[PDB]
RNA sequence: GACGACAUUAGACGAAUCAUCUGGAAAGAUGAAUCAAAGAAGGUAAUAAUCCUGUAGUCGAAAAUGUUGUCUCUCUUGAGUGGAUCCUGAGUACGACGGAGCACGUGAAAUUCCGUCGGAAUCUGGGAGGACCAUCUCCUAAGGCUAAAUACUCUCUAGUGACCGAUAGUGAACCAGUACCGUGAGGGAAAGGUGAAAAGCACCCCGGAAGGGGAGUGAAAUAGAACCUGAAACCGUGUGCUUACAAGUAGUCAGAGCCCGUUAAUGGGUGAUGGCGUGCCUUUUGUAGAAUGAACCGGCGAGUUACGAUUUGAUGCAAGGUUAAGCAGUAAAUGUGGAGCCGUAGCGAAAGCGAGUCUGAAUAGGGCGUUUAGUAUUUGGUCGUAGACCCGAAACCAGGUGAU
RNA sequence: AUGGUAGGAGAGCGUUCUAAGGGCGUUGAAGCAUGAUCGUAAGGACAUGUGGAGCGCUUAGAAGUGAGAAUGCCGGUGUGA
């Protein structure tokens, strides 16, 4: 381009609304606020969730549960994600990370059975579902619980 | 994708092959605008401030009593409608820079280069041989290659003599292959590159 | 960048003052009273562009009545007989014929008469 | 500053997969002798936060 | 220590160009030029990257010595096993009772204070670690100490910039914490602005002031002490063109006298008559006041981000997500950056299971999911935290000043 | 077939700079204040004065941006006998 003929992409910029600059803008005197009360005032309005003294919704409902502080979460890889590999290749967690299927192996790797495998390989992970091990051994191949 | 390497007398020294991944894309005008806008905003220091009503000198006390006697009720002599001041929402010192993703940035550099190579704005020479700084010498060089007023010359890493030579012909700017930015590529009317430089920029953008 | 309000206020006010020229007293000099008067005079003239059409129709009909009564006719019987005759000319035109060409006006008074 | 989570609401609500907030049932936890056994077991099924309420309480649980 | 460069710091010297024609001059049109580490900006009756100057180069002096690679003295080559007996810290570890700090509302408490208690151990050591006993880490707590890298800039000092551009970073770029006000603590202004050169009206003529003339350095004094010029409006005031039986939101729509035309063509008008006739305004069911508030001008007077959330362009670029900090770069772009941080899977209070799962003792129904699209994303309306559209209390507290 | 103090997505102007391009300018160039043009705008290209050395246009970006009242404040001025 030239620096004297710069042009933004179409529909990518917009001018901001400037409130309180006279009558014909449509936002002239009271500036969009209406006339009086709490919401007309500067710094006004009621804090979110407050409903005027009727008991709020998050006080009239009971608290339930607890949170387990050392819970395990596993990186999930499904069966149709394994078809990017070649037959007979032996997949391991470090190979699954390096190939970029798993970004962040949280507490381990669980293989789940969602897609269709359609290859033959040997896998090594921390956890398998039932259907996953069925479809891995059914095509020929072995699974080994690291 | 072939370009004539000229000598400093401007005749010819050969041809050269430069990628279409770098020098030959369809240039992207949106990413180019976005990167020009970015660089222009990273250059500004936002070194501007005013004094608000709590930072104007003086003015602690209420100037007359609330029910006055025939006067408007006022609270300090430094309120915004008084002539001593207190500014309501002025400038505040801030930064105007922002970032954008890495290979949008490389897309902008490619669009700038490939626009230069499509207006016949690209001249590749073989090496510059300057052993002492002389603007007069460099001026004769830019006359033999038919160059316009604004010209960006890209060496490979650092020629202190061609830097010092070209340094104040007005309109000429001298850069390293690593120091290419969109703003001066777009600002120049033509690009002269050495031979070693064009391989380097073809190898870091491809 | 501070922008100070210079020169634009004075241009905007000075053309309202120049619109108020010929007005009494401090309506041709002072911005607020001259502004209110120029607002009101735009409003008046909007109303009077429409009242002008009623006023001139009324004046033409009064002249036609006077012209018709010199032939022993009302306005109303004349306009009726002119309609039944098929004659379709204005009241602006009828009033100008009655002023200018008296003989022609008598002529179409006769066509209004025998069509009744 | 980061906006703060309303901690009292985060003990009482859980986010579903699309966007909703599964909630716990009121009128539980006390005197059931004035209730039939049908209403005892029908206060056990969980429900969702209604959309009129989501309009009001959306920003309070933005991080959940 | 000769300790081998404080800085090579006072600093100062030290580039290189230019002439001609039309208003004062060129710095407008002609014709030329600059010498290498400067060749880069920027200030001078006319806008010199080549007058003052820097920038480059030069040598560089007091307290200086980069402060070092022998750096006098002088180092400390470590002499290996065991822990068996001794030592390893006293009102103390050690705890009750009132309190405080720890994110934690004192308690079921792992650190501190007051008052009271008291009272260990030694190689078969003892002792200590968010309630108790066995395993893990620690000490040889209290007995004790002491390092650098680790904080921060009135303005110190010098050198610099989409900045303050002078209701200004400042209250004050002028006579400023001064006039002035107050017993005192204290409060706190207004007013800024040649130069082309005073060349500031010699000289000379009529009333003290002020004028009228000439006079002038005057490229221009209606450019005379208001040489920062210098504007407007309010207000004026003296001329005139048209205009004088009445009842008035003063205008508007319907026309005799007098004019005459630029940045040019039903141009430009000017001023006399019959009809019709209620504000920025605000606040109201309703107002035009017998509801509120108001001449002219203006500093000059009412929507950022720390930084988040959510909803509306372009893409690394889509099996996909990196950079935050940091580092290198001209206070930029940019480059690099995995000790590091959203999506591709949901459900359950949870264990857990997983295209399902929860419920159910059922694998049952039914809830919530599945049957592709997101962000390294970055960037254009509304919310949150800020004190958040602006102005305005009565009052509360803390520290002071006052019995003229 | 085509009103709305509250509503969405609109094309535009005064100050500043880039970030540019291209101009008006020391035989004069302003701007600003008095002129026939543009106009819903906000906002700019040719007769007096000014001086006597400063401004526009185009495209885009940033807002001490954004000027009839608040018993508003005042550099303030000046009226109403």
């Amino acid at each position: 381009m030239k620096l004297h003929e710069l042009k933004p992409a179409e529909g990518s910029r917009k001018e901001r609304n400037r409130v309180g600059r006279g009558v014909a803008t449509g936002n002239g005197k009271t500036s969009g606020r209406g006339h009086k009360g709490q919401k007309a005032r500067s710094g006004g309005g009621v804090r979110p969730g407050f409903e005027g003294g009727q008991l709020p919704l998050f006080r009239r409902l009971p608290k339930r549960g607890f949170t387990n502080i050392n819970r395990k979460e596993y990186a999930i890889v499904n069966l149709d994600q394994l078809n990017k590999f070649e037959d007979g290749t032996e997949v391991t967690p470090a190979l699954l990370v390096e190939s970029g299927v798993v970004k962040n192996e949280k507490s381990g790797i669980k293989i789940l059975g969602n897609g269709s495998l359609d290859k033959k390989l040997t896998v090594k992970a921390h956890k398998f579902s039932a259907s996953a091990a069925e479809a891995i051994d059914a095509k020929g191949g072995a699974h080994e619980v690291i | 994708a072939n370009y004539d390497v000229l000598k400093l007398d401007g005749t010819k020294s050969g041809s050269i092959e430069l990628s279409d991944a770098v020098f030959g894309i369809e240039p992207n005008n949106s990413v180019l605008f976005e990167a020009i806008n970015l660089q222009r905003a990273s250059l500004r220091q936002g070194t501007h401030a005013v004094k608000n009503r709590s930072a104007v000198s003086g003015g602690g006390r209420k100037p007359w009593k609330q029910k006055g006697t025939g006067r408007a009720r006022q609270g300090t002599i430094r309120a915004p409608q008084w002539r001593g001041g207190g500014i309501v929402f002025g400038p505040t010192p801030r930064s105007y820079a922002y970032k954008m993703p890495k290979k949008m940035r490389r897309l902008a550099l490619r669009s700038a280069l490939s626009f230069k190579a499509q207006e016949n704005g690209l001249t590749v020479v073989d090496a510059f041989n300057f052993e002492a700084p002389k603007t007069k010498e460099f001026k004769n060089v830019l006359s033999t290659l038919e160059q316009p007023k604004k010209v960006l010359v890209v060496t490979e890493n650092e020629d202190v003599n061609v830097e010092l030579s070209a340094r104040n012909i007005p309109g000429v700017q001298v850069t390293t292959a690593q120091g290419l930015n969109v703003l001066d590529i777009t600002n120049a009317d033509s690009l002269v590159i050495t031979e070693a430089a064009a391989k380097k920029v073809e190898e870091v953008l491809g | 960048p501070r922008v100070k309000g210079g020169t634009v206020t004075r241009a905007r006010r000075k053309k309202t003052i120049k619109l108020a020229k010929g007005y009494f007293g401090s309506k041709h000099t002072l911005y607020k009273v001259a502004k209110q008067q120029v607002m009101k005079s735009g409003q008046y003239a909007f109303r009077d562009r429409r009242q002008r059409k009623r006023d001139f129709r009324k004046l033409w009909i009064t002249r036609i009545n006077a012209a018709a009564r010199q032939h022993e006719m009302s306005y109303s019987r004349l306009m009726n007989g002119l309609k039944k005759a098929g004659i379709d000319i204005n009241r602006k035109m009828l009033s100008e014929i009655a002023i200018s060409d008296e003989k022609a006006f008598a002529q179409l008074v006769t066509k209004a008469k025998d069509a009744l | 500053p980061k906006m703060k989570t309303h901690r009292g609401a985060a003990k009482r609500v859980k986010r579903t997969a699309s966007g909703q907030l599964k909630r716990s049932r009121a009128f539980t936890s006390h005197l059931f002798a004035n209730k039939s056994t049908k209403q005892k077991r029908q206060l056990r099924k969980a429900r969702l936060v209604s959309k009129s309420d989501m309009k009001r309480v959306k920003q309070l649980l933005a991080y959940k």
